[PDB]
């Protein structure tokens, strides 16, 4: 079966190089024009570069022209992308896609049809030492019905953190939002659950934060303070 | 250097009715062969995107016959004969005429329901933000439809900007509602100066924008 | 050979006109891009800036060379680096340490314009394999003094049916000198003997002309 | 444990028929009377060199030998050649195989081709990107060693790959014996018989009598004195 495996991701400081590699397995690699397409975090796609069936590049994106350098190898069934002089705006996923029409199968040669897509890598760029999360409480407003309370994680890097409530049992009424990014690169997010105000002044509620790279599992007992 | 646009920007569809979307260009893509080079692409929530239509209207391989493509010149349209529960996500149109290629901003297709109003809450900084110089305020909006809604952060009528950010979640599978949350961060030099802090929400379901305010020093 | 839109089309070891009637074992098409008239630099047995470091040729290259212009396409990216001919020096580690690759300045400078180069390296007697130009197969006539072109092997003789028990892989057979004493025929897989057409010097026997003008011939 | 390779290793170099004729050719052969390496499979499949092609002789009555892995890197790096023979399939492959040690089941890629009671002897050569395998199967009833006798070696197959190979390793089935020899550039005199099958050969480069047999171009020499070479 057709497979498209890419590799090369990892944290890289700004002003360095990387070499992404996409390997194809399951078709005649010489009759298909490859493409490399980025995907910004939580945004739309964006074409980056491509290569035709005769190892002849087809130009790069307008805002990236000057640094990226594509190359192809039919003998080893591989497609390489060298990347130099990075900036903080080049963090995104990267897929390597394949064309549809085999060459000389019907005017000109074909370039469209990005049909088969591999699961992209997670290239990122930043300059910040790995710091642990800070956990903050969000007590109930103490103003009818059901009131919401939560906990906010601030100044952590990198992803992903995992937040649960009541050690894992409480699942109906939870909400956790994606990790927004901050000024200094230290991320932040929060989670909140809504419970009856009648159960606000005597029950037990704890949110549990787990950070894998920093190797921590912190507990937070959230209750109204007055 | 060709810029596209799509319309409508975001539309709610309900399972069992046709859906139409229009992609517009700047230069007509009619090549010498007589073929338009536009392509229509789909992305599901949480997976790699997939191909829908290539060469204007030639249906791609392996997709069902419920999609239709039409148009020419500088205007093209995609219409699904019948929409179902497995047709949500993002749609893009891609040129293939003049390199570099380009992708449209993207149309967001989701499931429609009855309009619901948000529930609003406010959250001031704790005592852990009184010994750490960093003060954060959080405004929370849950269980509202549709996606569009907006917030003002108000401090003694002096609207701010830049420093306040926001984030939203995916559509809840069961009741099909959204949640937004905004945060405002500041130093320990002005937080303990201004008195009344307010989060203002504007949404269709509310007659007037709702202001939730708190005062310092209870 | 008559579509002269190319720049240089020079065949070495083969005359271009007689290319239509030869079944080659195999051909190798080797292609690259080089700037300027470096076609002269790449010559069999010669030297040069590119030849001495990039891509050499043997002393008996029975092949052909083609080159033309690519100004319409190439207008930094193009790069170029005591080695055996037909080599891939992919080992390009920097070597105190300097640049390994010098770049061609793609620009409408004839003076320094880029070029596309192709090399067609034939092997015509290196395998039983057959690759021929346009020709028509005919019915072979047996036991008549005829001239034959068995997929390149050109000769003249009388083709007597043979039973020489060739092994399953041998294309043809021979004897002491370079004498093709049999052949295996394409399209019928039969063993044909070859016999020389008769010859032998005549001689004239005569009494003196002062006696008679009669004569006998041996 | 080494073995005396009596006369093995003479194949057909040229694809043109001959008949009852003595032809002297220089090629890459296995010299007469060498010490071929033994390998016993009790309680054995190390990495061998591939300097100049390989003469691989497999004596078999159990059919557990299965193929060959050729390469230099041998872990999904370069197109390492592979020959595998199972109950129906004889697959020749050049993929970059991802399994380090002895890939089989007991009891990236550029090319593919699909087709002590016996002696199957093969010779492997690699010239100008053509990998040539010449095989022969012979019926024997002997349990101990490589027998004493002469036979031709029919040229079987060629493969267009063209990679540098310095090591190779045979492979078996998990849950015998064989011999290996290497090749040197000698100059033989072959006796093409009436039907055209090598019935005998003399290696000019072995001892003086064979040198004179090679100069006279016959298999018998009268008495006398013959000038053969030049010391310098
Ligand atoms: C040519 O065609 C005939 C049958 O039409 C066939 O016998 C023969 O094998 C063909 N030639 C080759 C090389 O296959
Ligand atoms: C091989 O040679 C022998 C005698 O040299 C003769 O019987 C025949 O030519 C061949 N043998 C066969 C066909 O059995």
């Amino acid at each position: 079966q057709v497979q498209l495996l890419e590799s090369g991701g990892g944290l890289v400081q700004p002003g360095r190089s990387l070499r992404l590699s996409c390997a194809a397995s399951g078709f005649t690699f010489d009759d298909y024009a490859m493409h490399w397409v980025r995907q910004a975090p939580g945004k739309g796609l964006e074409w980056v570069s491509g290569v035709s069936w005769n190892s002849g590049t087809i130009g790069y994106a307008d805002s990236v022209k000057g640094r990226f350098t594509i190359s192809r190898d039919n003998a080893k069934n591989s497609l390489y992308l060298h990347m130099r002089s990075l900036r903080a705006e080049d963090t995104a996923l990267y897929y390597c896609a394949k064309a549809v029409e085999m060459v000389r199968g019907l005017g000109a040669d074909p370039e469209y049809g990005m049909d088969v897509w591999g699961q992209g890598t997670t290239v990122t760029v930043s300059s910040a030492s790995t710091k642990g999360p800070s956990v903050f409480p969000l007590a109930p407003s103490s103003k009818g019905g059901t009131a919401a309370l939560g906990c906010l994680v601030k100044d952590y890097f990198p992803e992903p953190v995992t937040v649960s409530w009541n050690s894992g049992a409480l699942t109906s009424g939870v909400h956790t939002f994606p990790a927004v990014l901050q000024s200094s690169g230290l991320y932040s997010l929060s989670s909140v659950v809504t419970v009856p105000s009648s159960s606000l002044g005597t029950q037990t509620y704890i949110c549990n934060v787990n950070h894998k790279p920093s190797n921590t599992k912190v507990d937070k007992k959230v209750e109204p303070k007055s | 250097d060709i810029v596209m646009t799509q319309s409508p920007l975001s539309l709610p569809v309900t399972p069992g009715e046709p859906a139409s979307i229009s992609c517009r260009s700047s230069q007509s893509l009619l090549h010498s062969n007589g073929y338009n080079y536009l392509d229509w692409y789909l992305q599901k929530p949480g997976q790699s995107p997939q191909l829908l239509i290539y060469l204007g209207s030639n249906r791609a391989s392996g997709v069902p016959d419920r999609f239709s493509g039409s148009g020419s010149g500088t205007d093209f349209t995609l219409k699904i004969s019948r929409v179902e529960a497995e047709d949500v996500g993002v749609y893009y149109c891609m040129q293939a005429l003049q390199t570099p290629f380009t992708f449209g901003p993207g149309t967001k297709v989701d499931i429609k329901r009855t309009v619901a109003a948000p529930s609003v809450f406010i959250f001031p900084p704790s005592d852990e933000q009184l010994k750490s110089g960093t003060a954060s305020v959080v405004c929370l909006l849950n269980n509202f439809y549709p996606r569009e809604a907006k917030v003002q952060w108000k401090v003694d009528n002096a609207l701010q900007s830049g420093n306040s950010q926001e984030s939203v979640t995916e559509q809840d599978s069961k009741d099909s509602t959204y949640s937004l949350s905004s945060t405002l961060t500041l130093s320990k030099a002005d937080y303990e100066k201004h008195k009344v802090y307010a989060c203002e929400v504007t949404h269709q379901g509310l007659s007037s924008p709702v202001t939730k305010s708190f005062n310092r020093g209870e | 050979y008559n579509s002269a839109s190319f720049s240089t089309f020079k065949c070495y070891g083969v005359s271009p006109t007689k290319l239509n009637d030869l079944c080659f074992t195999n051909v190798y098409a080797d292609s690259f891009v080089i700037r300027g008239d470096e076609v002269r630099q790449i010559a069999p047995g010669q030297t040069g800036k590119i030849a001495d470091y990039n891509y050499k040729l043997p002393d008996d290259f029975t092949g052909c060379v083609i080159a033309w212009n690519s100004n319409n396409l190439d207008s930094y990216n193009y790069l170029y680096r005591n080695l055996k001919p037909f080599e891939r020096d992919i080992s390009t580690e920097i070597y105190n340490c300097y640049f390994p690759l010098q770049s061609y300045g793609f620009q409408p400078t004839v003076g320094y314009q880029p070029y596309r180069v192709v090399v067609l390296s034939f092997e015509l007697l290196h395998a039983p394999a057959t690759v021929c130009g346009p020709k028509k197969s005919t019915n072979l006539v047996k036991n008549k003094c005829v001239n034959f072109n068995f997929n390149g092997l050109t000769g003249t003789g009388v083709l007597t049916e043979s039973n020489k028990k060739f092994l399953p892989f041998q294309q043809f057979g021979r004897d002491i000198a370079d004498t093709t004493d049999a052949v295996r025929d394409p399209q019928t897989l039969e063993i044909l003997d070859i016999t020389p057409c008769s010859f032998g010097g005549v001689s004239v026997i005569t009494p003196g002309t002062n006696t008679s003008n009669q004569v006998a011939v041996l | 444990a080494y073995t005396n390779s009596f006369t093995r290793g003479v194949y057909y170099p040229d694809k043109v028929f001959r008949s009852s004729v003595l032809h002297s050719t220089q090629d890459l052969f296995l010299p007469f009377f060498s010490n071929v390496t033994w390998f016993h499979a009790i309680h054995d499949n190390p990495v061998l060199p591939f300097n100049d092609g390989v003469y691989f002789a497999s004596t078999e009555k159990s059919n557990i030998i299965r193929g060959w892995i050729f390469g230099t890197t041998l872990d999904s790096k370069t197109q390492s050649l592979l020959i595998v023979n199972n109950a129906t399939n004889v697959v020749i492959k050049v993929c970059e195989f991802q399994f380090c040690n002895d890939p089989f089941l007991g009891v990236n890629c550029t090319f593919e081709y699909v087709s002590f009671k016996n002696l199957r002897e093969f010779v492997f050569k690699n010239i100008d990107g053509y990998f040539k395998i010449y095989s022969k199967h012979t019926p024997i009833n002997l349990v101990r060693d490589l027998p004493q006798g002469f036979s031709a070696l029919e040229p079987l197959v060629d493969l267009p790959i063209g990679i540098n190979i310095t090591r190779f390793q045979t492979l078996l089935a998990l849950h015998a014996a064989y011999y290996v020899g290497y090749l040197q550039p000698r100059t033989f005199l072959l006796k093409y018989n009436e039907n055209g099958t090598i019935t005998d050969a003399v290696d000019c480069a072995l001892d003086p009598l064979s040198e004179t047999k090679c100069t006279l171009k016959s298999f018998t020499v009268e008495k006398g004195i013959y000038q053969t070479s030049n010391f310098r």
